[PDB]
DNA sequence: AAAAAAAAA
């Protein structure tokens, strides 16, 4: 009655209190009617609120908030709705778009406490109230239009009517339901035509979020819940994508309460209602200081050796492998042409080695520092569903494909073990897409042709138990060489029995198994930890904290963090397009020939994709050093490379 | 008395010494009036109502004397007036109406019920379960009311008017703590 | 630079835990004097550093500043070095002189570990010393009283014992006590609380 | 504040950032090469027993030799949260020696909205304390483990106190 | 009938109000410790019941669905009067109180369930094969006529109702009503699978399975593959949507659990088995006691016992902020000449760890073991289901006749076993699976 | 529509 007028002007003073809302409320209003008239982004009707002041400014009207929203939210987006109305000065609108008539739904962020929970905690006491749930996306559905309210018009009254329609899942109080029967004759008969253009429709969109596999309990299996969104953030985020959901945790449906029950033992159904959405990624932006940093970094003499040793600090030698690894994850640039079609832009890498050589190892870490990755093993796949799967919608009850393996992996790096144990025809798969970097489906009368632009690192083991040098290459790997010979570089690894280099890497290892936990004692074991304080997130130049990334003093070359050298890749990966010259052509050519034409024996066979391999070399040199154009020097440090990886040292 | 940190409270066997240093009545079973033989002439007693009783009359001893007595034929203990039915009922209407005022009683509340139901045990005129149930019941509400009024602990001070021995006992190393914690925040923050 | 010195003090907390959970005087552990006397021969080698960086500070070629803020962090590294040793100690004759109260002063060399090997030489000595003041401080105005005897309150005069090893028979106060294997006496309570102690009985 | 006490020599162990206010050439000679001067303005971790004393020594214009940045353990986002709901807050993970450090800091620095944040904190939290060393059994769920668990150093020795106190009571009473 | 349920309710609170032994009330001790706890529950144990009056329990064993919801709400009729001030005259957040029950009665079979046993309470062990997902129940009902739209409130107890005919005295339908969400309370359920163990199996017979209910706080307490102890009812429900005529599929109603791990792999253990468990770590020649410990019955060997004894105790995990992983496990190959006890000492590895599980290398599949992916029927969609080394993860895993396995299958276990994780791509399914054993 | 087990070539 009175406690909604209440709570309305309670929020209405908390928004006057705070000045920062009205700010920004002006200013999406201004940039909306700037776009409208001059001469296609349009900003959304939503404002986010950081609930750590409505604590600091009202306590009972957050723990209302925070426990039964049902009778807290209505308010207080109708008085937002009312200090827009206002607030705005529109004296000459428009007809149809007057009448959207959105309440400026809210979104939330700030310290929850015991409402940041995971898939598997949701219980029944936490019911009806406002919760954030961390997660990973593994299925999403159709967007398909839904109506709220229908405009009638009939040509004798010339009064055009409205009526409106609420589901459950429109909106959080449960109101009396109402069918979707289109009113088509007034209370004295006159006939009503549906006047499309002026009625209201809104995007819907149902989405599946499962709990990590990581923080999981011992011989479970992970457990998911459902999500629905609908209007703005109807199409953010896809399958494979760490979230952070915060909205409404109701239940819905009679669930058997009914005559319609079969047997005793029926349960009810239980859905969020989201409110907003975050990226988690276990933070990609770029500061100004950063800039800085990273410019005058580059400026030194020897940043690639400094990048290269800055990976995986904790594996021993194989230090042409980091560096390979270090040019793939920031390759060269991809060409295009209006007659030649398409040229291939990146590097793939694969490696063959006898058992225990750490392969493996560097692979997860390839996997832990890339942006964007997805780790396969060769017996547990199938090629089929690999790439794409056709699966019945429940809810519309069609057939839509799923992404693969691979699809899921566009524009990123996929990372496959157990290369050579793989089954045969699944291989075929690799055959399709390594080609042209595009896989077409055609099966079931669904025809798309489906772009997948992923880098591949492989690692298999030779044919038998220990690769033997004495015998031809050929024999030793069980790939065929079609598939080989795409592949840009091969590596063979070895653990040749040394003293000196046994007693070194020995020293090292056991160097590594004696390290502590920062701010915990020897005597326990691991524990695991909760999440962090905060559910939703966010001196200049002069303290170098993180910058130089030296943590520990055992050498005196430079080590950078984890941290800066992904900052660095990112920047680097979209800032810096180089483009090549005829000093480093001249080089790539001599070199060509010199190595083609040299005569002896070599681990591979060469041909012109090699030269196309050191020209993307050159230009993944070229963007290593954060400049536009080529050197001659990149093209030596790629034929040094390629001579090692092809002849060694 | 060191023993790790039991220098600074009392543990329940000198609450129970303490408690039965204290005066009692008794209906003694054996005359020892003097001849008109060995005196007793005792230090910390008054002898003169050791040694001039006579039998089956009222006289004041020592808790520990009266059951020394009462080891053998020689006592017959006099239950106190607050250890009856009709007493503990007015008690408990006293602390069920009453929802912030501890309501009286002596301070070795719970002590001295131990000792008499543990040895005087057939010389009560009531049934000792009754009794024992009802003080359950009483120490069960006198528990709910401090733990209601513990919540607040401010660092200047605090009232509690009618706990007995046992109760301050098993509530000082942690009031105490606590409150100790409070002053020396407060204070280092001015 | 003290970061050793820590090593040594979370090891004694340790064996306050020891002190704690058990409630009881038993199994002190074995001394690290071996860390001690590391400290100690680095924090010597600090202190001859700090003797000759005062000297050229005298010598008139080492700057001021530089001179005083070496000597603060060394006086520092002093101080910190010397609180975790006497944090030690300290808690190690604590536990010694808890233990050395409580049995009478003998030290009961005939049953608490055996040999009482794993204390330095200087801690048994200041044991027997403390042994000795022991004994002597009883033997002032306070004969008429045993201070190392029970602090349990005295609530029962006649109570039931049960023996533990066999023996003679020992002579009592107008009586004779013959502690034969395994049987129980109805005694009284004042006079077998030596023996209880001992622990030649049981089942008080 | 006490000499011979394990605890406090324990906490002021802990690392603190810091920034060389003030120049001095030679030094680093214990955190890298001897001959290598450290520079103006550059940032370490100095524990505390020494952080106290050398940026209130001042040495001498007399600025002190070192100065100490606001740690990120007293940060906004731990003040929200503590706020929010400290009874589900674990302590523990973000140290061990929080109330000690906590006192040291406001000792050192006079904040008046540290002491009432944190005296709220310790409040609310003694009537869960008491409510577990009051449940004596008769093993247990996972609750009052896990909060056992989220407990601060300096709060065990309450909780076994008081645990030792109503068991004593408990087998006095009943015998 | 009124009267009856007051008296029953009257017998029950006497009963927890009034019994005692020496000179503790045992069961007003236990109510106030899980209140002060927030563990709103209760155990009866069967000989207490019996020894305080013989008429209860007859009554409990005569018709206990239509007994126990009585004695549920006595229990929280005498919690809200030890626990709370009537104060002359707030939240009062206490729901029905859980009854849990405990016995020693003989046990009984699973195959030896027939018609007499409807309705009746029984005790019975078994294996745990399978849990489901917890699901939501209704416990109190606000309820909303659209017509006359005045509001009421039902309350739902879980043993043994539906929307009331006609509106509450204009002309309203038959049943004009609708739930109101909100402002209700609800519950959990989960459902279990149970086996029956393989040595009391019948002569050239397999294994039966039945299916069990449990709600409140007995859900998520036992994990599949441990054998458990269950005290419940066997009762009977209907399946209107599934043969014959009148037939009815029964189901067990958990009232109680026991299982052997206690659900203990933090530390639940008291302080007597703690301080006996430092006591055995004080014996100075505890290697050689658990060594003559590990299978009395094989004489000769004492090496593999040794090993056998350090890859119980396993190794020590460790990680690193580079974000790389180091195993914390050691495997052992028994590769030996016929008749020198190998397998007889892989069962009892079986029995000693406390997850383990037995299989052998010739009846074994790739995808039968890592991870199956199968395939509802019914609603048409693809899910994992765990193998057999999932299920032994935490433990050990017995394999025996490891030669005889395909070496096809042998490949799979590569990366499982030196890695402890397991990455599976099936039909779009693109998950990274822990396996630690 | 897609995964997994069995007998015969
Ligand atoms: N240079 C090295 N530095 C540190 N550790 C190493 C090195 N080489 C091998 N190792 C160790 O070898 C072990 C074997 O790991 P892993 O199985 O991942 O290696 P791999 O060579 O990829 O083996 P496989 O071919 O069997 O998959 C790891 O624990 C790793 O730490
Ligand atoms: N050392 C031993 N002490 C006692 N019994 C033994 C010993 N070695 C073998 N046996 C007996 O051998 C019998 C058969 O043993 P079992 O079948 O387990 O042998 P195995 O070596 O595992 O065989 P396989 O290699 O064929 O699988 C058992 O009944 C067992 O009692
Ligand atoms: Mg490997
Ligand atoms: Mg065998
Ligand atoms: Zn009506």
């Amino acid at each position: 009655d009175a406690v909604f007028g209440d709570r309305v002007r309670r929020f209405q003073e908390f928004l006057d209190t705070f000045t920062s809302y009205r700010d920004s409320v002006r200013s999406i209003q201004v940039y909306n009617s700037n776009n409208a008239a001059n001469y296609l982004n349009i900003l959304p009707h939503r404002i986010i609120i950081s609930l750590d002041d409505l604590r600091e400014f009202d306590r009972s009207f957050w723990s209302g908030i925070l426990v039964e929203p049902a009778y807290f939210i209505p308010p207080a987006e109708k008085a937002l709705t009312d200090l827009a109305d206002s607030m705005d000065d529109v004296p000459h609108p428009n007809a149809s778009a007057v009448s959207s008539r959105h309440p400026w739904k809210l979104s939330f962020k700030g310290s929850f406490g015991a409402h940041a929970l995971s898939p598997r905690t949701l219980t029944a006491q936490h019911l009806n109230k406002l919760v954030s749930v961390e997660g990973i996306v593994t299925k999403t559905s159709l967007v398909r239009p839904k109506l709220i309210r229908s405009v009638h018009y009939a040509a004798k009254t010339g009064r055009f009517h409205y009526r409106d329609y609420t589901d459950a899942t429109t909106t959080l109080t449960t109101r009396i339901p109402t069918p979707a029967i289109y009113p088509t004759e007034d209370t004295e008969g006159n006939k009503l035509t549906t006047e499309y253009g002026y009625s209201t429709f809104i995007d819907h969109q149902r989405i599946t979020v499962q709990e990590m596999p990581e923080m999981a309990p011992a011989g479970q299996l992970p457990r998911s819940i459902d999500v629905i969104l609908d209007d703005d953030l109807v199409d953010k985020t896809k399958p494979g994508d760490r979230v952070n959901v915060v909205g409404v945790f109701k239940s819905l449906g009679a669930g058997g309460m009914n005559q319609s029950n079969s047997n005793t033992l029926i349960g009810f159904k239980t859905l969020i209602l989201g409110n907003t959405v975050y990226p988690l990624h276990a933070r990609q932006m770029l500061t100004d200081f950063d800039i800085r940093n990273i410019n005058k970094l580059s400026k030194k003499k020897d940043i690639f050796d400094i990048l290269s040793q800055s990976l995986a600090p904790s594996i021993y030698g194989h230090d042409h492998i980091k560096k390979a690894i270090l040019l793939m994850l920031m390759g060269g640039v991809e060409k295009n042409l209006e007659n030649g079609s398409h040229l291939r832009g990146d590097i793939n890498i694969l490696m063959v080695g006898d058992p225990s050589t750490a392969k493996s190892q560097l692979l997860r870490f390839v996997l832990n520092t890339a942006s964007l990755a997805i780790a396969t093993t060769g017996r547990g796949s199938s090629g089929v569903g690999l790439t794409a799967a056709v699966t019945t919608d429940r809810e519309t009850g069609e057939r839509r494909l799923e992404a693969g393996a691979m699809v899921l992996a566009d524009r990123g790096v996929v990372c496959i073990d157990e290369f050579d144990k793989m089954t045969d025809v699944d291989r075929v798969a690799i055959h399709e897409v390594m080609e042209q970097q595009t896989v077409t489906i055609a099966k079931a009368g669904i025809h798309t042709t489906l772009n997948a632009r992923c880098s591949v690192i492989a690692a298999a083991n030779p044919v038998f138990g220990q690769y033997d040098v004495n015998r031809d290459p050929h024999q030793n790997i069980a790939l065929p060489d079609s598939l080989l010979s795409r592949f840009d570089l091969l590596f063979v690894v070895t653990d040749d029995i040394n003293e000196i280099r046994d007693r070194s890497i020995s020293e090292h290892v056991l160097r590594t198994h004696r390290y502590l936990p920062p701010g915990y004692l020897e005597g326990e074991p691991v524990r695991e930890r909760l999440n962090l304080s905060l559910a939703v997130g966010e001196q200049a130049g002069a303290k170098l904290a993180k910058n130089k990334g030296n943590y520990n003093g055992t050498e005196i070359p430079k080590l950078v963090t984890i941290p800066f050298l992904r900052k660095y890749v990112q920047y680097a990966k979209e800032r810096v397009i180089p483009q090549l010259t005829q000093e480093a052509i001249n080089v790539i050519v001599k070199n060509y020939t010199d190595l083609r034409n040299d005569d002896n024996t070599k681990k591979s066979p060469i041909t012109a994709r090699t030269l196309e391999t050191l020209i993307r070399l050159a230009t993944a040199h070229a963007k290593v050093r954060l400049s536009k154009t080529v050197n001659k020097v990149d093209a030596k440090v790629a034929a040094n490379l390629l001579r090692f990886a092809l002849l060694g040292e | 008395s060191l023993p790790a940190h039991l220098q600074q409270t009392f543990s329940p066997e000198e609450i129970q010494f303490i408690v039965e240093n204290e005066p009692i009545k008794i209906f003694p079973r054996i005359t020892t009036r003097q001849k008109i033989h060995t005196r007793w002439q005792l230090i910390t007693t008054d002898d003169k109502a050791l040694n001039n009783m006579v039998a089956m009359r009222s006289t004041e001893v020592v808790l520990w004397i009266a059951l020394l007595l009462k080891q053998q034929s020689k006592c017959s203990i006099v239950a106190p007036q607050w250890l009856t039915t009709k007493e503990l009922d007015r008690k408990i209407q006293y602390e069920k109406t009453h929802p912030d005022r501890f309501s009286e009683l002596p301070w070795n509340w719970l002590v001295l019920a131990r000792i008499l139901f543990n040895k005087a045990k057939d010389d009560f005129h009531d049934p000792i379960h009754e009794l024992r149930g009802k003080i359950q019941d009483l120490r069960e509400i006198r528990q709910i009311k401090v733990l209601k009024g513990l919540k607040y602990l401010n660092e200047s001070h605090l009232q509690l008017d009618n706990l007995s021995l046992l109760e301050i006992n098993e509530l000082r190393p942690f009031i105490t703590e606590i409150m100790d914690k409070l002053r020396e925040i407060h204070t280092a923050s001015l | 630079y003290g970061d050793l010195g820590n090593k040594l003090v979370l090891e004694a907390k340790r064996t306050k835990q020891l002190y704690a959970r058990s409630n009881q005087d038993v199994n002190l552990p074995m001394y690290h004097e071996d860390i001690i006397r590391n400290i100690l021969k680095e924090v010597s080698n600090l202190r001859k550093n700090t003797e000759y960086l005062k000297e050229q500070q005298q010598l008139g070629m080492l700057d001021d500043k530089v001179a005083k803020c070496q000597y603060f962090v060394t006086l520092l590294c002093m101080e910190r070095n010397k609180r975790c040793l006497l944090a030690y100690q300290r808690l190690r004759t604590d536990i010694l002189d808890s233990m050395a109260w409580n049995n009478n002063g003998l030290d009961l060399m005939s049953s608490s570990q055996q040999d009482t090997n794993n204390l330095s030489h200087q801690e048994q000595e200041y044991l027997k010393e403390y042994c000795d003041l022991i004994t002597d401080l009883k033997s002032g105005d306070l004969v008429d009283i045993d201070l190392s005897g029970s602090l349990v309150p005295p609530s029962d005069v006649f109570i039931d014992v049960r023996v533990l090893k066999d023996a003679g028979e020992i002579q009592t106060e107008y009586g004779v006590f013959n502690l034969i294997k395994d049987s129980q006496f109805f005694v009284r309570q004042s006079d077998v609380e030596r023996l209880i102690q001992q622990g030649y009985l049981q089942k008080i | 504040m006490g000499y011979y006490d394990i605890d406090d020599v324990l906490a002021d162990g802990t690392e603190f950032p810091c920034k060389f206010q003030y120049d001095i050439p030679g030094l680093g000679y214990l955190e890298n090469n001897p001959g290598r001067p450290i520079t103006k303005n550059t940032k370490l971790s100095l524990p505390l027993w020494l952080a106290r004393i050398l940026a209130i020594v001042g040495g001498d214009e007399p600025v002190p030799f070192v100065e100490l940045l606001p740690p990120d353990m007293f940060s906004t986002k731990v003040m929200n949260a503590i706020k929010t709901d400290p009874v589900a807050l674990d302590l523990h993970s973000i140290n061990s020696h929080f109330f000690s450090l906590a006192i040291k800091w406001i000792m050192l620095f006079s904040e008046k909205e540290l002491a009432n944040v944190v005296s709220e904190l310790l409040l609310q939290r003694a009537q869960e304390l008491n409510h577990h060393a009051s449940s004596l059994s008769i093993n247990t769920n996972i609750a009052t483990s896990t909060f056992l668990l989220k407990l601060e150093e300096m709060e065990k020795e309450i909780y076994k106190k008081s645990h030792e106190s109503y068991k004593d009571t408990k087998r006095w009473m009943f015998k | 009938n009124d009267d009856d349920n007051t008296e029953i309710i009257k017998s029950f609170k006497n009963f927890i109000l009034e019994f005692r032994l020496d000179s503790q009330f045992i069961y007003r001790d236990q109510l106030r410790n899980n209140i002060l706890v927030k563990n709103y529950s209760l155990t009866v144990n069967m000989e207490h019941l019996i020894g305080y009056n013989e008429d209860i329990y007859k009554k409990l064993s005569d018709e206990p669905s239509d007994i126990i919801p009585l004695f549920e709400t006595a229990i929280t009729q005498v919690a809200k009067r030890i626990s709370i001030l009537s104060r002359a005259q707030l939240l009062n957040s206490l729901p029905t109180f859980q009854l849990i029950l405990n016995s020693n009665a003989n046990q009984i079979p699973l195959r030896d369930l027939d018609s007499e046993h409807v309705s009746k309470i029984v005790r019975l062990s078994g294996i745990i094969i399978s849990t489901s997902v917890l699901s939501s129940r209704a416990t109190y009902l606000s309820i909303m006529c659209r017509n006359c739209r005045h509001t009421t409130s039902i309350t739902i107890n879980n043993f043994n109702v539906s929307l009331p005919r006609s509106c509450l005295s204009k002309n309203c339908g038959p049943d004009p009503y609708i739930i109101i969400h909100e402002s209700s309370k609800f519950i959990d359920q989960q459902f279990l699978k149970l086996q029956e163990i393989p040595e009391l199996v019948p002569v050239g017979e397999m294994p039966r399975n039945l299916t069990m209910t449990c709600d409140r706080y007995l859900t998520n307490k036992v994990i599949p593959g441990t054998r458990v102890t269950i005290v419940g009812i066997y009762s009977i429900y209907n399946s209107k949507n599934g043969s014959g005529v009148a037939i009815r599929t029964p189901y067990i109603k958990i009232l109680g659990i026991q299982s052997d791990v206690e659900t203990s792999s933090v530390t639940m253990f008291t302080e007597e088995e703690e301080e006996e468990f430092l006591q055995l770590s004080r014996n100075p020649k505890l290697y050689e006691i658990l060594t003559n410990s590990i299978a009395p019955s094989i004489f000769g060997n004492e090496d593999i016992k040794k090993a056998i004894v350090c890859l119980l105790m396993g190794g020590s995990k460790k990680i690193l902020p580079d974000g790389m992983r180091l195993r914390g496990d050691i495997n052992v190959l028994l590769l030996g000449d016929p008749g020198t006890a190998k397998s007889q000492l892989l069962k009892f590895v079986e029995k000693v760890s406390p997850i383990a599980v037995y299989t052998s290398g010739k009846g074994s599949s790739a995808a039968g073991l890592t991870a199956s992916v199968q395939r509802d029927p019914m609603t048409r969609e693809f899910y994992l289901e765990g193998g057999a080394m999932v299920l032994a993860d935490g433990g050990v895993v017995c394999i025996d006749e490891f030669d005889k396995m395909r070496d096809e299958d042998r490949v799979a276990i590569h990366e499982a076993m030196e890695q402890q994780t397991i990455s599976i791509a099936k039909a779009g399914i693109t998950t990274v699976l822990n396996s630690r054993t």
